């Protein structure tokens, strides 16, 4: 997710108010790329024999 | 490109892999403002034909 277009992307005034809450979206992006990256790892193990 | 993986990351070396550090979004060009035609069209014409 872009989770600044998810919230409110593409405005000054939408990223100003987005901007308040620091981190909030960030970390979340983050767990994305991890469980992306795990069910990578786990297609491997399947199939990669 | 480096130095956003640096950041991103925490650190002044990097270990061999992908980072995510931003997005891009392409922004508008040109802006597209459209209204429909009146039907009836004014008989300015009538005065100055």
């Amino acid at each position: 997710v872009d989770c600044t277009m998810y919230i409110c992307g593409d405005s000054t005034e939408c990223s100003n108010l987005l901007l308040q809450y620091g981190s909030f979206c960030t970390q979340l992006n983050r767990a994305l790329t991890g469980i992306a990256v795990e069910q990578d790892k786990n297609t491997q193990e399947v199939f990669a024999q | 490109p480096l130095s956003e993986t640096k950041c991103t990351l925490k650190s002044f070396t990097v270990e061999k892999g992908i980072y995510q550090t931003s997005n891009f979004r392409v922004q508008p060009t040109e802006s597209i403002v459209r209204f429909p035609n009146i039907t009836n069209l004014c008989p300015f014409g009538e005065v100055f034909n």
